């Protein structure tokens, strides 16, 4: 069956790009849509966009174009790059299928000065 | 974008009673509206799809209903499993986006 | 089964395709029509040994799993035998996911050919909604 699993820094400056992997397990990367969403501390959900079978993305305009959801075949895993961030980006991020059926364990990450 | 409305802000119940959650479309979405639940130190998990369709796997108290711009889910006959945070979802327009979830507690 | 054409549109709208991800309800009504004629039932066979298969004809080696074509991906992860169904639920389903990759409807052959472009409304017009 499926596994997702998120990995990266969970704690970042102020203005760096933030970057998260999503390792799946138990099939190709290529035979589904691929989502990242993050819930911010107020129990506020966002859906940040998703990377289909062709390639194409489709962004959250919120994010206002400093987002870039990448795949890497060979690894089997795709990726979250957010530039610019700012103490408004720290929230537990999720990656998830486009279906919905799959979700990662879901990762925080704070932006602090420190 | 389409903004999702969603009430109660919180709920309280006693195990045994039903329930039922408010989400409302600023336009409508058709059956495109899905529902998660989401409890403390864990993703969401999908509950319902397209407004009223099953979930494999998913208790059958859960059941929604609903479609264009009012939607509603049920649960019948709460169990302590079921308390934790419920949020609806839209697909039908991009940026999906989500209603400010419905918490239920026990009363 | 196969549908009348304002029967059909009645159907797609109730399962929320009037304005699914930009796409009016007469892109639907269209592109089911040149597919499959209506008829939820409709298969057919490809060269690279794929099958197309019910009202909107979806795809197996990219879509759904009848488990007889060679690099099969099940992006619906969908059995094909559920998109020959009278119920349209599953072909619906999985459309919504195939037109919400970058390529639209465009992965609709007869949709391109004979509907893109074209007064799409006119397929909803002089029926009971």
């Amino acid at each position: 069956d499926v596994q997702l699993q998120e990995s990266g820094p969970s704690l970042v400056k102020p203005s760096q790009t933030l970057s998260l992997t999503c390792s799946v397990t138990g099939d190709s990367i290529t035979s589904d849509y691929w989502s990242w969403i993050r819930k911010f501390p107020g129990n506020r959900l966002e859906y940040m966009g998703y990377v289909s079978y062709s390639g194409s993305t489709y962004y959250n305009p919120s994010l206002k174009s400093r987002i870039s959801i990448t795949r890497d075949t060979s690894k089997n895993q795709y990726y979250l790059d957010l530039n610019s961030v700012t103490t408004e980006d720290t929230a537990t991020y999720y990656c998830a299928n486009w279906d919905g059926d799959y979700w990662g364990q879901g990762t925080l990450v704070t932006v602090s000065a420190a | 974008d389409i903004v999702l409305t969603q009430s109660p802000a919180t709920l309280s119940v006693t195990p045994g009673n039903s329930v039922s959650l408010s989400c409302r479309a600023s336009q409508s979405i058709g059956n495109n509206l899905h529902w998660y639940q989401q409890k403390s130190h864990e993703s969401p998990r999908l509950l319902i799809k397209y407004a009223s369709q099953s979930i494999s796997g998913i208790p059958s108290r859960f059941s929604g209903s609903g479609s264009g711009t009012d939607f509603t889910l049920s649960i019948n006959s709460v169990e302590t499993e079921d308390f934790g945070m419920y949020f609806c979802q839209q697909s039908n327009s991009w940026p999906y986006t989500f209603g400010g979830g419905t918490k239920l507690e026990i009363k | 089964k196969v549908f009348g054409r304002c029967e059909l549109a009645a159907a797609m709208k109730r399962h929320g395709l009037d304005n699914y991800r930009g796409y009016s309800l007469g892109n639907w009504v269209c592109a089911a029509k040149f597919e499959s004629n209506f008829n939820t039932q409709a298969t057919n066979r490809n060269t690279d040994g794929s099958t197309d298969y019910g009202i909107l004809q979806i795809n197996s080696r990219w879509w759904c799993n009848d488990g007889r074509t060679p690099g099969s991906r099940n992006l619906c992860n969908i059995p094909c035998s559920a998109l020959l169904s009278s119920d349209i639920t599953a072909s619906v389903n999985c459309a919504k996911k195939i037109v919400s990759d970058g390529n639209g409807m465009n992965a609709w052959v007869a949709w391109r050919n004979r509907c893109k472009g074209t007064d799409v409304q006119a397929w909803i017009r002089g029926c009971r909604l």
